[PDB]
């Protein structure tokens, strides 16, 4: 499947990129 | 007047303020059902300091976004099984992975969020005093892996003061 | 008195209303990431339906909990890769597993939520008109796997209005 | 690997059970 630390990194990136777009849209 | 070293020094207060305000807002939310972490409630902090304000800004803006990751992070951290002994290296490698394809302010905030979730998980699973360890994970990653210099070239943490207020 | 057949019939309006009002409130969320599904935006509903009330209420009171699972269901559905061709098979396996260790009201509502999330996935991957198929997935499973009977014996779907 | 439908069912169950515990009678 995936090591948990790789999975966490992938989801932190998704989440961070959603924050990044939110700061700009605001 | 800004340097990578200065940004790294400032990061400790930014992160500790972020932790305080994130915990406070989550404990205040209505549905919640989330156990309090007293180490995060009694954090000694100067709310009106600039780095205190930066941490608050980053905790309160768009907090609905990190709610969508709550259940997945419960699952993932249970599989990670962090400990006092393994967490520094896990944190550093996760953070390296996060920024491999680029640095942006949202990913910077996600790193603070991971520090918060990791600190909360480890406390709830019985280890006190771990917040000081996670705080250094965050600061030392930024110092030694480009993030503090990236922030410094953009004016320092004060450049984050108004993110999301357009 | 409330029969499993009446519960099965009521479930269609419960689910369709649940989908409409869940989508409505989610599309109002700050930082929402899922795009709008016009089939759910324009979904027509019966204006005075008691069952419509039930579905609306379940969507509303479930919002805090359900949204905490959003990112995990994105990950899980990307792995499952459901399509029109395998949706029945996987819906049935998932619903069966959901209730294997017992039936409770929260699991009943989670079946609705799964139907919602599956319908969104299929629309977002290019297929229109699938909402009627998932609606029947939900109704038929409940009828034939004793969930409708379970609800009936506890007063029917209006019993859900006492939750919270 | 756990089959994907099994993982989904496990988390559906967890989610439903969280709802069930939160909205308990009295
Ligand atoms: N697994």
């Amino acid at each position: 499947d995936m090591r948990p630390e790789i999975w966490i990194a992938q989801e932190l990136r998704r989440x961070g990129d959603e924050f990044n777009a939110y700061y700009a849209r605001r | 007047s800004m340097s990578e070293e200065q940004v790294a020094q400032d990061t400790e207060e930014v992160f500790r303020s972020y932790v305080f305000y994130r915990h406070q807002q989550e404990q205040e939310a209505e549905g919640v059902a989330a156990p309090a972490d007293p180490e995060m409630v009694t954090l000694p902090l100067q709310p009106s300091s600039t780095m205190g304000q930066v941490g608050r800004q980053l905790a309160i803006i768009g907090d609905d976004i990190n709610r969508r990751y709550d259940s997945e992070f419960q699952t993932m951290l249970q599989h990670l099984q962090p400990t006092a002994e393994n967490a520094y290296e896990y944190f550093t490698k996760i953070a390296t992975s996060l920024f491999e394809s680029g640095i942006n302010w949202g990913r910077v905030v996600a790193l603070l969020g991971f520090g918060y979730r990791l600190a909360l998980h480890v406390y709830q699973h019985g280890l006190t005093g771990f917040l000081g360890q996670v705080t250094r994970f965050v600061v030392d990653f930024m110092l030694h892996h480009s993030i503090a210099r990236w922030i410094a070239q953009r004016g320092g943490w004060v450049a984050a003061l108004n993110l999301g207020n357009g």
